[PDB]
């Protein structure tokens, strides 16, 4: 017993350190092999499909989503009373390592324990491996701690020219890299610093762009207002008025909402969408190298506009499943869609246009020709919120080593980093597998509320229901489920 | 992703009986009241009857008061409206709906009707 | 019950009341009005509740207001989309609802 | 500096206001407060107002008090970067009166959502200052940039009248970004060598309505033409689509374009009737955060000053009624204003 | 100037720091007199209502009201983060004062500056004066702080024989009392250490009073089943069994619910309700010295069963009103009414009979008889939750200074206090008055939230649908509001 | 310490046992887990059990762990008030079996309000033991009184049952106590001179169900008695009225008498068979907090102490499937068992 069960989080000023342990199980994959894997073998019927990579013995960790760390009473704490918070400091152990040998007899089976067999475990810290903690994958650790789970197998991808290599292809032997062996006495941990990051912002404006002004008085500047005195024949005028709190839409401003590149809107209520499938067809995407890809989730956007919740961005939102939930071609009750609302003061809506401009000049014959701007890059003076952080979602991505980006922050929320929390590997040292223990620990540096508003706020409640069975409990079978995506942006601020 | 969906009954004989039944399904049944609510295929909605969710008022409005009975199973997720002594005074969509809950502390009244069933169609007709 | 009118109409463009008229002890007294929209052949929807409380999902442009012993939906800029039958809920001093005999609203 | 709304918060919003539409739709509250550097305020003078029969007869009032409080966390809504009016006058010998304050904050319609926040300044501390005392504080800016592409088009208009299409072109044809469905004017725009283009100042004796062009000061960033795309113009063509023996090379307009790694631009330019700073918005992400309308941008701009006449109350009834006191002496107060503001060039 | 503006609250670790700054406008009362008042000149047509005493000039502060020192943001923040609170110290101070001497001839007064006039304004903290602090008088300082109001004028009442006084009766004249007298130059301030309070409990909690047992196994004590084997002559008989989760009515518990006086049952749907004039005769009422007075509230009971909630007992709750409310014969909902209901756990509920006994000894010719216990007082082992405190409701009260007490916390709920804040006694010097600023501060202690509940709370909040006015602010009119009363029992503990 | 549910936690409730009475009803949960002071844990076995066909193989497995802390925070649900079956056994040479916890909360019939609370006893940090580790603590106790007046009166019934009435009055007869609704049996009661409010202990081997008289041990508080009342006795009488020259006095009955100031009482006597401590339920108040099943009420009782066996799976399949791992090696443990408790005279 060469370590202990660590779990509960303790919040102590503007920090919080939390902890989780978990009991794993790890098997034995591709048969102690490295196996190239190609689309041919399962098809790749499609070029947009298409992909070259080795599936590989090995093993790896990861703790990337949120409800690892979090119990969903001490996601409301962090809610209700927080305007920021970022990771600092990580710690992860790999403790009790047991490796059982399974013995088949007849059809039976009975499994003993395998004395002298060692695990290796090695961690990344210089990033020469392919780093596939950022794609938001399956096999994290469960969000209930009394649940075990099963380490998940580990692989990577790289070039190809339709299904097949390409001379600058790669090949990875993690075996190539030194690692440490551990018996059933033998435990292993090592300590992380998380590099400087912003703080998520976790709150509401209370006030939306393009309502910044005083409405009590007039702006200094004038905009053009009337340009014809009337009906009738060469009656062109210039007119001037000044901007006041009674025309608030034709005030100037000093800035202007986010970047926006538009999605399709579906509905929640199938009889209003189209008949034809606008699936793929209908989605935006964005095309590499002849290989097109789903835009998702996409640039930081509001889901709908005021007053219209049936809709939602086709691959505009983040979209979790029910527990139960199957894999293929689920019913729309299954999966919880995630939706923006709180960002629409700054970002605009994803379904929307950004805006309009003049295509032409005008003169005496040609009057003025405007039309939509559907996709709009960054201009000087935007502003936009980032995505919002679920208890479900991922935590940290690794930005892509290159020349240059633009506001690193990824796509799916969280963190962008240029040295992200290293990979973990591990493996069964070659009919075996192993068991152990998992504790691991991240530190959280909090930013107070210190908003003057007068009246209450909006807070995540639970509701005073009274139900069949308890929410964010086990159910009479022992299946711990999530009801419903918890955001994190509940407070306001002023903007 | 609420769903209020009965199944109840079609055409009936006058003088005979009739049971609709409800089922709630993507929020939680027993707090809500549930009304029944009937629309005439040619007039307005007309409100027959209301449940508390502890079950402890049940009330009617006086026409049919005394010929019908309202059950809800809250373990089940249904609300039920059984019918004795059918007339042709009642022939119409009979509507599954609730009044607005907003979750909070007892003593606590919202008055609307929040989401509403698509509806069946009860039909007491003598020939 | 709550009388209101048979129908009403209006052109696109333009805001429109539809009023419902009680006793005091439905709406004079208690304030407990709501209104509903209804196509046909399609549960009704909640408008508003209260007098002027509107629910999340329902659109800007319906309002609602008490007069006194009388209450009264106002919708502004009338679309196609706003041809609906709308209905007049307020429970009563006995804690039965009543509603009224429904109006179709007509966008030319 | 009055005495406003009767020293009462009052919900002001879109409706109370005549509703015209959902452009202009709006939400928010009324106060009666109104509102290297350094700032003094002194020399009070407080003078109550009396109306006997229909004459007025102004005296002093001596006990009688004003506060003032700086917001220096920025916590309430800051409306000092719209280019409101009631700046400090240009000539020195002028008497200005000091405008009232109020905000927005969310709405839907003319109603609130439930985040929707309303602020007591009462709630602040405050310096209260009978006629003998003074005021003052001393405010140091972050370190900005010393001052002096992409385009988003503006439609062209010309001052002489033949020449514009004879049409009414003015919010039709105007530029605007779309923002949870309410279409904001694009003023004056993402800077360029324009209908909403260039800022428009109104002459002196200028009014408030529909005044000839020659009655206002048409500004014009053409200073930057080297470096920058004109406002109507577009910026380019790209090829929309490949060549082949059958397909020719095709070229479409560019109407609107972003940054990209190797664009260069320059800023509009501050004007000596126009703005010094603006507040930059506290959000996750932004770029080139300099305000639109000209001159410097700051996440700690200079902090509001808010200013009240502390109300006197008025004679009250000899038996106790729990209501509010409605009932308040007509007062006003004035004094003089000092500040300054060190440059570097 | 004499003092400045301080309004805010600072957060600090367990500590809360409310400071309030309001402004005053006191008139003369009484022409400068001492008045006996009696209820023969109002008319005293009851026995219960007969008193004497005297009307003094003098006004009094009084912050006694919750919504004085916290703002509804500061409500809410604490009610969901804390699992309790009490007050530590206490900072009065009064400046700016000012006298303003009134002068009419015929139709228009003129109202103008007397520099010279005196306020006398003294604190008595041996408590020598009758203390009115604690019966919930109105007069307590505005909820919101742009409001001015009017100072109450103090007053007390003597012991009487119908209105006719007897020997044992008193007089005190609050010009007995030495007092500072105080010019527009002059500024008085006091502090003040609350005495040794317990935290007032703001939780619900979660398992009721006789769900304290384990589900899964048996007790080992026994109860008795079967007095009767079946039908016929002669069946006596003795039968036993174990307690154990099939019957948990009759399992042997440590502790029991605490005291009941039952209160008469009125429903909120007028047509469930009796026919006939049931307000005074059918509720509650204690008598002193041959004077009937009405229970109210009461003991700290639940206000109804659990799922009935149209119920409330007719006097045993703390009724408030909404703003605007008339004095007289006001409709039903223009009134806010309390439920305690979060206590129903421990505490018996006000309308339903606290239990039974047995009347008789059985026999053969005798069958077990059993009554309803009406009102059961304290008995050993018994456990009970005190009133709740609200936004809108009394901070404190004073322990009436007797022999003996128990539970010395007042039946409106709030914290008892044998040393309350003293009293402040003002008046203009003997047509004139007065108005000036008034600064309170308490520090309030807090008790941060332990739980290791796993699903989340229920918090207060703001509920999401438009509405026309934001709530807990002022209308367009300009008047402030509360929508509804706030307890703080939100968070939730283990029994 | 066999292995509960499977490693599962499990909503349990009045219809998942049937139910059927509306002051049964209950709803809560159970747990894999099983419950000066000194106490050790030492001397661990994990016996392993394979089945081959039917044959039974209980194997030394080393390796595993076991888990145990102890809550002193008092953050978890406290059962150990409540005369439960599984404490260490009378006989110093028995060996007994560890039982189960789990947990009761807030429901209404056997449904849950939104009050109901869910705690995870995984998510306490715990000391997880192998066969050569051992577990220790010790706990100190608070101040407590050296152990050594108001009636509710219960209803009287006879061992000789000739003496009995002709009629089911079990539960017909008895004194209950409501609570939200609930008819509640008062058991045992106050401390009195007795059909539910006696304690009972069956004698050695006692069956579980409608078992007769003789086969439980019925106790009597007649010691109590000198300064206690009789509780099949009135507690006394009272007037009901005034005597007049036309009124006889009359008198009444009085079943029931809360505390007065300046009463005497004695507490319930203790046995060797019963309790020892309960936790005072956290509350604004409580009157002679005395548990009514007799010993040391406290508010800091001693600590819970919650052990479960470490679950190891089986043999996980060879490609990753994310549900949970259902199947796992047979186990239970066994070991030492170790508890001190000085004690004052």
């Amino acid at each position: 017993s060469s370590g202990n069960w660590h779990c509960d989080s303790q919040w102590l000023g503007d920090r919080v350190i939390t902890t989780s342990t978990r009991t794993w199980a790890l098997p034995t994959y591709n048969n102690h092999l490295y196996k190239q894997i190609s689309n041919s073998t399962s098809g790749g019927s499609s070029n947009d499909n298409a992909y070259f990579g080795y599936s590989t013995p090995w093993g790896y960790f990861d703790f990337n989503r949120f409800h690892c760390h979090f119990s969903p009473r001490d996601w409301q704490r962090l809610i209700n009373n927080n305007w920021g918070f970022r990771p600092k400091r990580l710690n992860f152990k790999l403790f009790n390592i047991q490796v059982k040998e399974v013995t088949d007899n007849n059809g039976v089976k009975t499994i003993a324990n395998n004395l002298t067999s060692t695990v290796q475990v090695f961690t990344d810290s210089d990033y020469q491996l392919p780093y596939v903690l950022g794609s938001a994958h399956e096999g994290c650790l469960p969000p209930f701690p009394a649940d075990v789970f099963m380490i998940p197998q580990y692989g990577y991808l790289t070039l190809n020219d339709g299904s097949q290599a390409v001379g600058r292809s790669s090949f990875y032997c993690l075996e190539y890299f030194p690692s440490q062996m551990l018996r059933t006495g033998n435990n292993f941990q090592f300590s992380y610093e998380f590099e400087n990051v912003p703080f998520h912002s976790s709150y509401a404006h209370s006030q939306s762009l393009d309502r910044l002004m005083n409405p009590l008085i007039d702006q200094y500047l004038y905009y053009l207002s009337k340009t014809i005195n009337g009906s009738g024949q060469n009656q062109q005028t210039l007119k001037f008025s000044v901007a006041g709190p009674s025309n608030m839409a034709v005030q100037g401003r000093n800035y202007i909402p986010g970047p926006s590149y538009r999605q399709q809107r579906v509905s929640t209520t199938v009889t209003q969408n189209n008949n034809s499938e606008f699936a793929w067809p209908g989605a935006s995407s964005w095309a590499l190298n002849g290989r097109n890809s789903l835009m998702n989730p996409g640039p930081a956007m509001a889901s709908h506009k005021e007053g219209e919740d049936r809709f939602f961005p086709l691959s505009g939102s983040l979209i979790f499943g029910k527990q139960g939930t199957g894999r293929d071609n689920v019913d729309a009750d299954k999966v919880m869609i995630t939706n923006e609302e709180e960002i629409k003061t700054t970002n605009p809506v994803a379904t929307e246009s950004y805006g309009q401009v003049a295509t032409n000049h005008q003169s005496a014959q040609a009057q003025a020709q405007t039309g939509w701007v559907q996709n709009q890059g960054i201009l000087p003076g935007m502003v936009w919120q980032d995505r919002d952080v679920y208890l479900q979602g991922p935590i940290w991505a690794k930005i892509p080593h290159t020349d240059g980006n633009f506001h690193p922050s990824p796509l799916m929320g969280g963190f962008g980093m240029k040295h992200p929390p290293p990979q973990i590997l591990i493996k069964n040292t070659p009919t075996q597998y192993s068991t152990g223990q998992v504790s691991v620990e991240i530190e959280w540096e909090l930013q107070k509320e210190n908003s003057k508003r007068w009246n209450p706020e909006i807070q995540y409640t639970s509701n005073y229901y009274k139900s069949n069975n308890v929410e964010f409990a086990v159910n009479t079978e022992g299946v711990y489920s999530e009801p419903r995506p918890i955001g994190t942006r509940y407070l306001t601020r002023n903007l | 992703e609420v769903q209020l969906v009965e199944s109840g009954g079609g055409l009936v004989q006058p003088g005979g009986s009739l049971r609709l039944s409800c089922s709630a399904s993507g929020f939680h049944f027993s707090s809500y009241e549930m009304n029944w609510v009937r629309q005439a295929p040619g007039k307005g909605l007309e409100w027959v009857s209301y449940i508390s969710s502890s079950g402890t008022y049940i009330d009617y409005a006086d026409s049919v008061k005394g010929r019908f009975t309202i059950s809800r199973d809250n373990p089940a997720n249904s609300l039920y409206l059984q019918m004795y002594s059918l007339r042709a005074e009642d022939t119409a969509v009979y509507y599954c709906a609730r009044r607005l809950w907003f979750g909070e502390l007892p003593y606590s009244y919202y008055y609307g009707m929040d989401v509403w069933g698509q509806g069946t169609t009860v039909t007491v007709s003598s020939a | 019950a709550l009388t209101q009118p048979a129908s009403v109409s209006g052109s696109p463009g333009q805001s429109i009341t539809i009023s419902c008229t009680g006793t005091s002890s439905d709406i004079g007294g208690y304030n407990y009005v709501s209104w509903y929209q209804q196509h046909p052949g399609k549960a009704p929807e909640l408008l508003i509740f209260d007098v002027s409380n509107r629910p999340s999902g329902v659109s800007n442009r319906f309002s609602g207001s008490k007069s006194g012993n009388t209450a009264s939906l106002t919708i502004s800029g009338l679309q196609a989309e706003d041809e609906a039958d709308y209905h007049c809920c307020s429970y009563t001093r006995t804690s039965t609802v009543i509603f009224g005999g429904g109006t179709k609203l007509t966008v030319l």
